[PDB]
């Protein structure tokens, strides 16, 4: 995965 | 006309220097959002450019 396609952090 | 700015909804501490660290209420101009769910952004607080997680921001109405 490129930088744009990494997993998102969970919401707080 | 013009642009849409985005605002941080929550604080975020980056784990890599490719990503911006930011605080709730910080505003950004989005440089690129076409590559995925992390977006290249330009902070109007720090002047820095880096990736931000799109689920941590919202468009400023």
């Amino acid at each position: 995965v490129s930088l744009a396609r990494r997993p998102l952090p969970p919401l707080p | 006309g013009g642009v849409t700015l985005f605002v941080a909804l929550y604080d975020y501490e980056a784990r890599t220097e490719d990503d911006l660290s930011f605080h709730k209420g910080e505003k950004f101009q989005i440089v690129n959002n076409t590559e995925g769910d992390w977006w290249l952004a330009h902070s109007l607080t720090t002047g820095e450019t880096g990736y931000i997680p799109s689920n941590y921001v919202a468009p400023v109405d």
